[PDB]
RNA sequence: GGGACCGAGGACCGCGCUCUGCAAGGAUGCUGGCGUAAUGGUCACCAGCGACCCGUCUUGAAACACGGACCAAGGAGUCAA
RNA sequence: AGCGAAUGAACUUUAAAUAUGUAAGAAGCCCUUGUUACUUAACUGAACGUGGGCAUUCGAAUGUAUCGACACUAGUGGGCCAUUUUUGGUAAGCAGAACUGGCGAUGCGGGAUGAACCGAA
């Protein structure tokens, strides 16, 4: 009868993909990035990207 | 060279000879022949108007008109698909059979080593 | 689903009664088997699984 | 030209059996945005080598960042640019403080003194001069002048364009 | 339920591996190329005048 | 994402009928294993086999003109300011507009 | 969080969910004044903005040219072979 | 572009820009064999076919708000302007040809104004 907008209707929106709870409730929309300790640049690169 | 009534033909418009020679409009055309004479043949040529095609009737010459291979890339692949059918069915598995337009490229890397790159101005001066 | 992905087959009545009709469609996604229309080649998507589990392509064990 | 950035652009001839392992060459560009810079590579090149598009392939885009985008600089721009008689040699100098802005300076400067277009500026070269004797115009050399101190006579106050009317008169000291 | 969730997953993962291989080029020395785009969306946006 | 959820429609019969219900888009598509709305955007976005029939199965997306114009003068290249012709990522921020 | 415009259908059925029912196949609940020129409508006039005088003929088109003082009644593709 | 390939627009390994002709399978085939007064030294070839299969991507993409044939009926059968390509000439004008677009049957926004401009039906 009328079309609703599953971005403003959370109703529509889990009638239509369900997993939309599970992504509000984990928040997968803010995952952050792997553990590991971050290699510096090379000095070739950086070289490079000033050479003239 | 032998024509036979139906065949494709390409008219190049020769100017060594004045004789016969059709319109620049016909000049690099391709068209099916339709009838053979001594020393002209009548060559079916399509012309556009403003949507449809309009058929013309032109005699063309021997010395201007040449055998095409517009059909022959037809017949190629018309073999090769059933060479491969064929291959296909006695080891059973699939093949595509088919022609694919290009694809965008994927991703890779290049090496900087033994190719450091050149540095270019916008205009050469040496 | 770690080989040719296959996202989860819907059940349907029964117990791959209607599975594997889907398990051939997906199989011919991931192998990109289809029709003029587009309809996937159900029956080819078969035979190539057939002849990946004798190739040894899908490990599996009594 | 807007906000610019300085892009290093690295692009290359589609590699081929007869030639694996092209040449890559290297370029700065001063552009708006990423799809610009890619533009006036592939422009430039075409005016060089036989390097077109369609031949040839993008390695890499980065941005070049200033080192010390708070350091006060004298910067030397030569450039060509193109007219109704032909194609001119010019040196200007900038007192900014990045090499960006210097550009910037540079073509609103072509534009108001010679009505320059960006297509028909090229920017050959644009260096940092370290030290001050290197600087040649006189505009710049009274900037770099000896406990160099000015005032500001006449300046018209800020007042808001929605104040029509004014009680009292203003004043142009302070 | 499933099919979205492995959707959500291989988003990610697609995302982080073109990081991933962008960052062990460039200390290995090379440049890592991505790949070409596949999709394209088209707007018209001019009438169909002359 | 946007596209498909708030101004996605389907062809059936003919008919520009939009994608309220699992079940329409299971009725002509789940042939080529699409059942819901996400194995339509999973199609559309990782280009699979069954792009042709996906992509044909959506009505052309009738957008609005965008929020905030488009630039001063819009018929020249997107490489010399205008908005004609191609652009890497900035047809993200056109799109948003324009919904 | 702050606004603007709209409420289309008329027992139930469907797709779903935050669950003694819900925002889920289109607006209900509570309250006030008036109950008559109050809303609404029709003319006359002022105000803001818009707006060549009709028909015929020619021509690619205009322009020229022709008819037009006003009203009532009559007035022009019919019949036969 | 090169002539650290040969040779010398009329040179080429390669190859623009810009438009343009033709072909892309079910009507094509392939395998077995029937006719012919055509053809061949000849169960040899050419045409039409019978029997099986390629019917699930059946042999590029994209679209498709259907397409073809026969019969019948009405209005039409003038050009003007502009882009680009091309031919000829003049002191300068200008004259011809091909494609395409606009106007003729078209209202609306803009260019103060409006047959030929821009935007958009």
């Amino acid at each position: 009868v009328q079309k609703k907008n599953p971005l403003r209707n959370k109703q529509i929106m889990l009638r239509l993909n369900p997993y939309a709870s599970t992504f509000a409730k984990e928040k997968l929309g803010e995952v952050k990035a792997e553990e590991g300790k971050p290699p510096k640049v090379p000095a070739s690169f950086k070289e490079l990207l000033h050479e003239a | 060279r032998t024509y036979r009534v139906g065949d494709i033909v390409d008219i190049k418009v020769n100017g060594a000879v004045q004789k016969g020679m059709p319109h620049k409009f016909y000049h690099g055309k391709t068209g099916v022949v339709y009838n053979v004479t001594k020393s002209a043949v009548g060559v079916i040529v399509y012309k556009r108007v403003k949507h449809r095609y309009i058929e013309k009737r032109i005699n063309v010459r021997i010395e201007h008109v040449k055998p095409s291979r517009s059909r022959e890339d037809f017949l190629r692949r018309v073999k090769e698909n059933a060479e491969l059918k064929k291959k296909a069915k006695a080891e059973g598995v699939p093949v595509q059979l088919k022609r694919q337009p290009a694809m965008p490229r994927e991703a890779h890397t290049v090496s900087i080593a033994d190719n450091k790159p050149v540095t270019l101005a916008p205009v050469a001066y040496e | 689903m770690q080989v040719y992905d296959i996202p989860p087959l819907l059940k349907d009545p029964s117990q791959g009664g209607d599975a594997t009709m889907d398990f051939l469609v997906q199989v011919a996604r991931k192998r990109g088997r289809l029709g003029r229309g587009g309809v996937p080649n159900i029956q080819a998507a078969a035979m190539t699984v057939v002849t990946d589990w004798r190739d040894g392509r899908i490990q599996g064990w009594t | 030209m807007g906000r610019l950035q300085e892009y290093q652009v690295i692009g290359r001839h589609l590699p081929t059996e007869a030639n694996p392992n092209p040449a890559l060459y290297r370029m700065r560009i001063f552009a708006p945005n990423e799809v610009v810079a890619k533009s006036r590579f592939w422009y430039f090149l075409r005016g060089l080598k036989k390097v077109k598009k369609a031949t040839g392939e993008i390695v890499s885009v980065n941005v070049i960042s200033e080192k010390h985008p708070l350091k006060v600089k004298n910067f030397g721009i030569w450039l060509r640019y193109d007219s109704r008689s032909g194609t001119h040699n010019m040196y200007k100098e900038y007192r900014e403080t990045s090499r960006v802005a210097a550009v910037e300076a540079m073509y609103a400067d072509m534009a108001a003194r010679h009505r320059a277009r960006f297509r028909s500026i090229h920017i050959l070269k644009v260096v940092e001069l370290e030290k001050t004797e290197d600087v040649k115009r006189p505009y710049i050399k009274q900037l770099v002048a000896k406990n160099l101190s000015f005032p500001l006579p006449h300046r018209v106050p800020k007042i808001s364009t929605k104040k029509i009317f004014s009680a009292k008169r203003p004043s142009t000291f302070s | 339920f499933k099919r979205a969730e492995k959707y959500v997953k291989e988003y990610r993962e697609q995302e982080r591996e073109k990081i991933r291989l962008a960052r062990i080029a460039k200390q290995q020395g090379s440049f890592h190329i991505p790949a070409e785009a596949k999709l394209v969306f088209v707007i018209r946006i001019k009438g169909i005048n002359k | 994402r946007e596209l498909i959820y708030k101004r996605g429609y389907g062809k059936v019969n003919g008919q520009r009928i939009p994608l309220t219900d699992n079940a329409i888009i299971e009725e002509n598509l789940g042939k080529y294993g699409i059942i819901c709305i996400e194995d339509l955007i999973h199609e559309i976005f990782t280009v699979g086999p069954n792009f042709k029939q996906a992509a044909n199965f959506l009505w052309p997306f009738k957008l609005s003109n965008p929020n905030g114009g488009f630039r001063p003068r819009k018929f020249k290249h997107f490489i010399e300011g205008g908005d004609l012709g191609n652009r890497e990522e900035h047809i993200n921020a056109l799109i948003r507009a324009m919904n």
